[PDB]
C-alpha cells in the first residue's frame, strides 16, 4: 500500500496457509504410494526362445507403456489444477478485499484499489485483520468520488 | 498520493530462478519450485 | 513358467484398472464439487446484472435493496421481470448521502 | 425510506457423506453413490 503514512507491506496468512495445505497433502497422495511387488516374471533373456519370450516381452513393454502415459496425464493434470489453485486463491483474496470496501474506493484495473480517503496505516490493518467497517468512512469517501 | 486518497495493491509471491514444468495448456511454464517425481539415480550397491 | 506369466498378467491388469478407477472417481468429484458451486455463484451474478444499481453487495452473499420492494418486486426478481428503471431513482437517491 | 434484504443460499443437510477428491482425501457432499459392489448374493 501507499498512503498519506507512507508505504509498506505485510503477508496473509490466512489465504497462503490455504494454498500450501492443498499442495502438502496432494503430496501425500503421491509420495508413499509405493505398494510392494513380489517375484515376477524374468524381463531379461539370454538364449532365444521364440514365442513365449515374445510373449513374456510384450506383457513387461506392454505394461511399462501404459503407466508411462499414466504417469505423464498425472503429472500433467496435477500441475494444471496447481497452477489453477494457486491463481484462485489470490483472485479470491482481491474479492474478500472489495467486497469489504464497499463503495468506498475503485478497481484500479492494475491488480490494485485506489481508496478515496484519507487512510492512515490503522485503517490498513482493519482490512488486513477484516474489521474495516465502510459505514463510517462512506460519507466521507463518496464526495471524493465525484467530482 | 494526495493526503485525501490512497493506493492499495496486492500481489502473489515470486523468485529470481525457478524451474519449468509441463501442463495440459502449454508444454512450458515456470513455477516458483517444483520437485522431481522419478527416481533417475540409485546407489552403488544392494 | 507359465503360471508366473499367467499370474503377472492378471496382476498387472487390476493395478492398472484400480488406478484408472481411483482417479476417475477423484475427478468426477472434484468436477462435481466445482461445478455445484459455480451453478450457484453464476445465479448471483444473474441477480446483480439484473438489480442493475439499485443495490450492493454486502459481502455476505446477500443484497441490500436500497428501495420499498414489496412482495411483487420479489416475485419479479423470482420471475426474471425486474426492471430496474422504475426503482432507481428511487433507491438512488437513498445510497448517496 | 424502507429497505429490504435480499439473500441467496444453497441446499443442506445434516448427516451427508464423505467422499475423495482432487483437494483433499476427506470432503462432505450432500448425496453420494457407491460405485463398488462389495457383496453378492448368495447363489448363481
Ligand atoms: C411473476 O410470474 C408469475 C407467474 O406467471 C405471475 O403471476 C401471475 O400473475 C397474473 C397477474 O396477476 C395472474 O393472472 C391473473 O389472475 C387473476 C386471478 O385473480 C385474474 O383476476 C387476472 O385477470 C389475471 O388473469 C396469474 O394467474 C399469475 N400466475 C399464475 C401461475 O396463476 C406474476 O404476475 C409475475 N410477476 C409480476 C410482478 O407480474
Ligand atoms: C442421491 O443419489 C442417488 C444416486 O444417484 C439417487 O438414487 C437414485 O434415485 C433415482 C430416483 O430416486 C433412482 O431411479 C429409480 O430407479 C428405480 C430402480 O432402478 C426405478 O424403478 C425408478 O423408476 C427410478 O428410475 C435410482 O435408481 C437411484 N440410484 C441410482 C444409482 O441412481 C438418490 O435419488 C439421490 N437422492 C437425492 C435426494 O437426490
Ligand atoms: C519446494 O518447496 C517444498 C516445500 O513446500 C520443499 O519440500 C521440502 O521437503 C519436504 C516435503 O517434501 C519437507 O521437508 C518440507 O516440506 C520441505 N523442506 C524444505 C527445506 O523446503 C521442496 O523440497 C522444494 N523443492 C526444491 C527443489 O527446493
Ligand atoms: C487486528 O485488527 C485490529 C482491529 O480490529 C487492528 O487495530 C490491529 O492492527 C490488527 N492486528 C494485526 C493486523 O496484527
Amino acid at each position: 500500500h501507499q498512503n498519506s503514512e507512507g508505504r509498506g507491506q505485510a503477508a496473509d496468512l490466512k489465504s497462503t496457509q490455504a494454498a500450501i495445505d492443498q499442495i502438502n497433502g496432494k503430496l501425500n497422495r503421491l509420495i508413499g504410494k509405493t505398494n510392494e511387488k513380489f517375484h515376477q516374471i524374468e524381463k531379461e533373456f539370454s538364449e532365444v526362445e521364440g514365442r513365449i519370450q515374445d510373449l513374456e516381452k510384450y506383457v513387461e513393454d506392454t505394461k511399462i507403456d501404459l503407466w508411462s502415459y499414466n504417469a505423464e496425464l498425472l503429472v500433467a493434470l496435477e500441475n494444471q489444477h496447481t497452477i489453477d489453485l494457486t491463481d484462485s486463491e489470490m483472485n479470491k483474496l482481491f474479492e474478500k478485499t472489495k467486497k469489504q470496501l464497499r463503495e468506498n474506493a475503485e478497481d484500479m484495473g492494475n491488480g490494485c484499489f485506489k481508496i478515496y480517503h484519507k487512510c492512515d496505516n490503522a485503517c490498513i490493518g482493519s482490512i488486513r485483520n477484516g474489521t474495516y467497517d465502510h459505514d463510517v468512512y462512506r460519507d466521507e469517501a463518496l464526495n471524493n468520488r465525484f467530482q | 498520493n494526495d493526503n485525501s486518497t490512497a493506493t492499495l495493491c496486492l500481489g502473489h509471491h515470486a523468485v529470481p530462478n525457478g524451474t519449468i514444468v509441463k501442463t495440459i495448456t502449454n508444454d512450458r511454464i515456470e513455477v516458483t519450485n517444483a520437485t522431481e517425481l522419478v527416481q533417475n539415480s540409485s546407489i552403488g550397491e544392494i
